[PDB]
């Protein structure tokens, strides 16, 4: 209508996503599509939530919306174009990247989460999905359907939230209540996949299975690493796990730094897990690094 | 911090503010508010109600910047205070994703996502800002109480 749609990109369940160009300016965008008569309803709640947010986190590591459309029984939201997502490019780069690159788009990760959190957003969905990539090496998050503003108090967020693999061991036991810690162990999860094949490190079938995961590579936490956990409501007892179960082939690429911070990301008690801002200040993306 | 008395006081405020609708009881929007929010929990959308306090002050801040003094009718203020609580479930609730035959309240749905955008143009920065700023709401929460 004032946009010529090119080639889809995506199919989801909440929109059909179109590469795109402006007819008035020749430029290209996306375009994410949202029906508005839907005997099984609900889908544009999402996309209104998703615009009322990124109308306010505009940052050059945030997917930008430019612009929102309503025609013809049809909500299209207007975002500038990205040459592919990070799961797409782990298939294109045989789940393979350089070093010097896992920083790159991890600094950029937190860079965009870092402002997200600072303006009082949990992004809960973290996954590479929803890391927009370009040739020129940029990294955007994106997809804040499932996003939320906090800082009111409340009786509990919902723990359905992040994609099973992504998810942190808090929201598993079923926690009430998370804070921006929620998404620095999803980034975690992610530094694990740029730093070996792409592959999820712990890639569990269901809440049992991703817990067993998880504590078998970084140990079942005691009571004085994380008195809280047996108090969680879905709280049962797991085997002790050794903490003594090494990371170095499980993230081979990265050296003792890169190692370091991966362990501060994937803290299982919540309190202790790094911020976005404190990882920036990391000695990983100091210019003093081997 | 009672939610029916927080209610009441939305309520009373939406009477004073459209001094046109001479025929408004201050329990009508409390009624349409709960009806949405009933219907909702007995549907399957929702585990528990979505009318707390905070969620109440929420809708309020919303309702006193869109709500224009000129309602010329009942009608026409239905449609707009379930446009800001349809914003409200969006922005606030637990749940992902809301239905919207609840909250529709007009023939012509057109007119209906077109107030979605407007509201949210206008309100956006401050649906973030009473979550950011502790101070903001504590301003939002008084002022309704100071609505009675
Ligand atoms: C799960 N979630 C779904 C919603 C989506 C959305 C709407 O929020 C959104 C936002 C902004 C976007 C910017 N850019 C893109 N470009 C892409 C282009 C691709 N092309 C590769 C070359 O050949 C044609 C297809 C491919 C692939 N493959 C992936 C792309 F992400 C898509 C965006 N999507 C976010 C993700
Ligand atoms: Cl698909
Ligand atoms: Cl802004
Ligand atoms: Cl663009
Ligand atoms: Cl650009
Ligand atoms: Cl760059
Ligand atoms: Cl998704
Ligand atoms: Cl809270
Ligand atoms: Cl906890
Ligand atoms: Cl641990
Ligand atoms: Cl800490
Ligand atoms: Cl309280
Ligand atoms: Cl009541
Ligand atoms: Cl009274
Ligand atoms: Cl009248
Ligand atoms: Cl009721
Ligand atoms: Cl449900
Ligand atoms: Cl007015
Ligand atoms: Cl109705
Ligand atoms: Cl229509």
């Amino acid at each position: 209508q004032k946009y010529e749609k090119l080639e889809k990109i995506g199919e989801g369940t909440y929109g059909t996503v179109f590469k795109a160009k402006n007819r008035e300016t020749h430029e290209i965008v996306a375009l994410k599509r949202v029906r508005l008569d839907d005997d099984d309803e609900g889908v544009p709640s999402s996309a209104l939530r998703e615009i009322c947010l990124l109308k306010e986190l505009k940052h050059k590591n945030i997917v930008r919306l430019h612009d929102v459309l309503h025609s013809d029984k049809k909500l299209t939201l207007v975002f500038e174009f990205c040459d592919q997502d990070l799961k797409k490019y782990f298939d294109s780069c045989n789940g393979d990247l350089d070093p010097e690159i896992v920083k790159s788009f991890l600094f950029q990760l937190l860079k965009g989460l870092g402002f997200c959190h600072s303006r009082n957003v949990l992004h809960r969905d973290l996954k590479p999905q929803n890391l927009l990539i370009n040739r020129n090496g940029e990294l955007k998050l994106a997809d804040f359907g499932l996003a939320r503003a906090f800082g009111i108090p409340v009786r509990c967020y919902s723990a359905e939230v992040v994609t099973l693999w992504y998810r942190p061991p808090d929201v598993l036991f079923g926690a009430k209540l998370y804070s921006t810690s929620i998404d620095m162990w999803s980034a975690g999860c992610i530094f694990a996949e740029l730093a070996n094949a792409g592959r999820p490190l712990f890639p569990g079938n269901d809440v049992d299975d991703q817990l067993k995961r998880i504590f078998r590579l970084l140990g079942t936490p005691t009571e004085e690493q994380w008195p809280s956990m047996t108090k969680l409501p879905d709280y049962k007892p797991y085997p002790m796990y050794p903490a003594t179960t090494s990371l170095v082939n499980v993230v081979p690429k990265l050296n003792a730094t890169g190692r370091d911070l991966l362990q501060n990301l994937l803290k299982c008690n919540p309190v202790q897990r790094i911020s976005a801002e404190e990882a920036l200040q990391h000695p990983y993306f100091s210019d003093f690094c081997p | 911090a009672s939610t029916s008395e927080l209610l009441r006081c939305l309520g009373e405020f939406l009477c004073r503010r459209c001094y046109r609708l001479k025929h408004l009881s201050p329990t009508d929007p409390v009624l349409w508010l709960r009806s949405v929010d009933r219907s909702l929990l007995l549907q399957g959308w929702q585990d528990q109600g979505f009318i707390t306090p905070a969620n109440v002050v929420f809708l309020y801040m919303l309702c006193r910047d869109v709500i224009s003094s000129e309602v010329g009718s009942d009608h026409e203020l239905q449609a707009v205070l379930l446009t800001c609580l349809y914003l409200s479930y969006s922005y606030m609730g637990n749940e992902i994703s809301y239905p919207l035959k609840p909250f529709l309240v007009e023939s012509c749905k057109e007119a209906f996502w077109d107030r979605c955008l407007s509201v949210i143009n206008l309100m956006s920065s401050k649906m973030l800002q009473i979550n950011a700023d502790p101070h903001y709401f504590t301003q939002v929460f008084s002022d309704l109480k100071n609505e009675s």
